[PDB]
DNA sequence: GCATGTGTTCTAATTAGAACGCATG
DNA sequence: GCATGTGTTCTAATTAGAACGCATG
């Protein structure tokens, strides 16, 4: 996908799957401010919901997937997420002409295990990135994150390895992720 | 309904089997006169592949483990007319106590269908035929047959191998095979008592056995767990030749490998049974070539 | 030697068969076409009559074991038209180191094939056709070959069994067929290379094979003992189908009685060369009924 | 078999193998003490003998075996003696019409065991008789008898107790031993002396 | 020259059996 | 209203395997 004039940058429209980042995701101008639903749609429980639900929720520009947050609360195992998420995505991919661009994310907050990351990567087409917030004097954020953003993957991230990953497995937002979500401002419009 | 095909334009075909198992795909398709122009086989239990291999001298492409089929792999391998398969369901099926649904254990392997299925379906803009079926036992959580179905986008269909063999074997049918709903026929050749599975000098007891299983333990029949034959005035078990004509399999057919009573059990236990099978593959000989 | 009968004075045959194993002789004389109106066998062992019944649909009256057999049940039973046995060469056969020789243990029962042939001998004056064999090992004790040979008053030929088949089998033939010491030759349908036995994605290392025994080193070669077969370059034993095409039993001959690999081995390892035995049988279609 | 009137019974003509019973039937009467071609044969290693062998031999008119007297002598198997007894017998057995009496007779001196015992009845078809020989203070003698004469299968012995009679087999470790079982041959042919 | 064998045997794997399990027509 | 089940597990019988044997062409 080739970049936008800015003059026909429209506003995204965009489909987030059990975590709801509409604070994140106006943070950072992409839906306005105010009384404007059809930029982003919102479901928690997705068991019950067919292709014609999410065909007829209007044509979506981005699909974000995430995990829970790491605490023991959560009833599905950690394999549903992404096989849900999988799920819909085709149901929301448009025909194969591509009218405009279409993206889609997912993200996990170190909580699938090793063979839980190779069934994600298997159906996400790639090996996932990670997305390291450190400042020496903190430690504190860390994602992993599968996308077909162009921008995401290429930048050499600080590479950090897995067993200090696992010393956030021992431990057992606004900084990281909203740098994970900037190069999609080159896309659509920006609402200040 | 995908439009009838005339006989000339039909040509042999293209056959995507997951979990093959003991080929049981091949053989219903063979034995209903379809032309197997390719049938690629993704299987890892080794006394499995043999008796594909030998049974059917090679005619099988087999790619092992079906996780490490990548999407290349399909485009390569393909076009493929029909995918089929049926995931393992010591996780799904409850007679195992301890399952681990869909999500765990081997029933993730269910998206492995689902997965492989996607990649094999023709793009739009090119409605050339395909069918696929995917088949699972009945005793399975109902959360787990909802989001089966969900996935595949398609209700099952319920077959009881009762009605066409001499065992009950009551397993769901998702799929998009013509007239899957329509109610199942006897054939003069589907031996539907246990007396005709049986060999020469052997009496059966009953009329028709309890669900095969891997185990030896379901050979025994009802609350007191009695021996199903009586053979010489001496109360028997099944034997591995009866087991294959219960479920429908050609006499020897699981006669490779050196394989003993277990193990053989073992390969049967988990297959299809094949009348069952005919019954879904029949309507499609009349979109490919037959000889 | 023997006066020659016109085809429609000919009439079935009669056999009693001693020491019947699998049923080896049944199979050879229906094999050539001979129209068999009795086959009296003596087995002991449960899994042996189990394949002479089963493959042979219950034409075998099995009267079991021989020492039991009276002078009154040879002439109710009787007349016999032919009488073959090998007796069992446990005590017999150089193979057992603790050999216990033809007067004890178990090669005594050579007596038994000997008392009872006298029994079916036709009286002095019944100018009537009658024919007999005797089969044991070579690897014998000359004072036992000798005094098989003093109470059969008859000398053995020797036919080894590589002339028609893949496997080394020499074995002494006492009897009064029609030429026994005619040249044996091989016919079109002898499979006479292992590689010939072997099934689909098997290779041979060798072109034939050492003496079959019961046991299961008896298939391993040579100075070394290699394995015969490799599979998927991975080197492996025959198998049961392997060894009963060796033999010249027809496939699935031993898939009786949910016998495993040993067992199978064990009957096929005792019993005759088909192929020898066709050639001893043959001249036997010029005294009885075929179709 | 009628009895021959004594006017016309002839000497027998008799084959005894593995022990000779010269010295028994001499002294009995059956036997000329002068020797023309010698009536009875003796042989006591048959492994090699043929039927044509005992075909000329003459026709004999008993056949009779015995296996070895209890000790170190016995050099082959128990079951030899038998076997190569049967053997041996239907090699004597006349043509079908038979011109004579033939009858034959095999002695065990308690050496084979019940094993063998069983093999040799079921051959010989007949169980076998046992002879007492035992007076009040000298229970000396013992054997077991297979025979087709009339009178060793029809006359009343007295009887034994066989778990003790064993006993006196390891325990042992003439004329009323088997010789009083040769009286009733001298009905059917010659008396001498 | 030296590899061969219609088996007995003892031991190391290996499999056969039964308990176990409980929601559901 | 009890019987049923594309199986896991641990035990008790199983068998598989190789050593043993040596007169003989
Ligand atoms: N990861 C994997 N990749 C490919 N096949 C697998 C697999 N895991 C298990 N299997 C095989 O899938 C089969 C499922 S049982 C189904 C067998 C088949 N439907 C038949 O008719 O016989 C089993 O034989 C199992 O060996
Ligand atoms: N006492 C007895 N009575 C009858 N058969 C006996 C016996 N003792 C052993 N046997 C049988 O005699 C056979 C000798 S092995 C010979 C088998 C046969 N010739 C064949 O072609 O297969 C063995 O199967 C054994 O089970
Ligand atoms: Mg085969
Ligand atoms: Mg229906
Ligand atoms: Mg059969």
């Amino acid at each position: 996908f080739e970049t936008v004039p800015v003059w026909r940058r429209q506003p995204v429209r965009v489909l987030s799957l059990f975590e709801d980042i509409k604070k994140e995701l106006t943070s950072l101008g992409f839906l306005e401010s105010g009384s404007d639903p059809g930029q982003l749609k919102h479901v928690v429980d997705v068991t019950d919901t067919v292709r014609k639900d999410v065909e007829e929720w209007g044509p979506f520009d981005l699909v974000y997937g995430a995990t829970p947050p790491l605490g023991h609360t959560c009833d599905r195992p950690p394999s549903w997420y992404l096989f849900q998420f999988h799920r819909l995505l085709q149901y929301a991919r448009p025909k194969p002409g591509s009218p405009r661009p279409f993206f889609w994310m997912f993200v996990d907050n170190l909580v699938l295990n090793k063979e839980d990351l190779d069934v994600a990567s298997r159906f996400l087409e790639m090996e996932p990135v990670t997305i390291p917030d450190v400042h020496g004097g903190s430690l504190q954020n860390a994602v992993r994150v599968w996308s077909n953003i162009p921008a995401i993957r290429s930048r050499h991230w600080a590479l950090v390895s897995e067993e200090e990953l696992s010393l956030l497995a021992q431990n057992k937002p606004t900084k990281l992720v909203k740098n994970c979500f900037l190069p999609l401002r080159e896309y659509f419009k920006y609402f200040s | 309904l995908y439009p009838a095909i005339p006989a000339a334009r039909r040509r042999p075909i293209r056959v995507l089997s997951l979990f093959d198992g003991i080929a049981t795909g091949y053989l219903v398709l063979k034995e209903l006169g379809i032309k197997v122009g390719k049938y690629v086989a993704s299987e890892v239990c080794e006394e499995s592949i043999a008796v594909g291999t030998v049974k059917h001298e090679g005619n099988i492409k087999y790619v092992n483990d079906v996780r490490n089929i990548t999407k290349k792999n399909i485009e390569e391998w393909g076009p493929f007319d029909l995918v089929i398969g049926g995931s393992p369901c010591n996780d799904l099926s409850n007679v195992n106590p301890a399952r681990k649904g869909l999500y765990e254990g081997t029933g993730r392997l269910f998206f492995e269908f689902y997965h492989l299925l996607n990649y094999s379906r023709p793009k739009e803009g090119d409605d050339r035929p395909f069918f696929w079926m995917f088949e699972n036992v009945v005793a399975m959580k109902v959360g787990d047959k909802r989001d089966i179905s969900r996935f595949l986008e398609c209700n099952p269909v319920m077959i009881d191998a009762i009605k066409v063999s001499a065992a009950h074997r009551a397993r769901y049918f998702w799929g998009n095979l013509p007239g899957m709903n329509r109610p199942v026929i006897a054939s003069k050749n589907d031996k539907l008592e246990l007396q005709d599975c049986l060999e020469y000098n052997r009496i059966a007891k009953l009329k028709k056995v309890r669900t095969i299983t891997t185990k030896s333990n379901s050979i025994k029949q009802g609350k007191n767990q009695l021996f199903p034959v009586v053979m010489n005035g001496k109360e028997d078990v099944l034997w591995c030749t009866e087991l294959e004509r219960i479920f429908g399999f050609p006499v020897h057919y699981t006669d490779v490998s050196n394989m003993g009573r277990g193990a053989r059990q073992k390969l049967l236990g988990r297959s299809w049974s094949v009348p069952v099978i005919r019954h879904l593959f029949a309507p499609l000989k009349d979109y490919f070539a037959c000889e």
